[PDB]
């Protein structure tokens, strides 16, 4: 039973670490894009909701 | 003469039944603590190869 809950939270503590890290890839890829898709295209989007 | 007689039959009784108390205890706590030790060695070991295998 030691060994099983032992290896479960290094597991759940992988999980969250790839996790962080494929969510930080997806906020640098979408930041790239953005801006080589041009910044100043979502602004009419945010005033639509003001 | 007969009160000499239970005397050294009480002694021999006595003697007879500290005797068989005597092996039969050593007995008893050596194979539980042989029984007992292996019981702790045997976890140990597989406890040390799990957790390297779980990594």
């Amino acid at each position: 039973a030691q060994a099983e809950q032992e290896r479960i939270r290094m597991l759940s503590e992988a999980k969250s670490q790839i996790a962080d890290l494929v969510t930080l890839t997806a906020s640098r890829v979408l930041g790239a894009e953005l801006q080589a898709r041009g910044h100043d295209a979502l602004i009419a989007e945010s005033l639509a909701a003001l | 003469e007969q009160l000499a007689n239970a005397r050294r039959d009480y002694e021999a009784e006595i003697a007879r039944a500290r005797q068989e108390a005597a092996k039969i205890v050593a007995q008893a706590q050596e194979r539980a603590k042989q029984q007992e030790a292996e019981i702790i060695a045997q976890a140990r070991r597989e406890a040390e190869r799990l957790k390297e295998e779980a990594r």
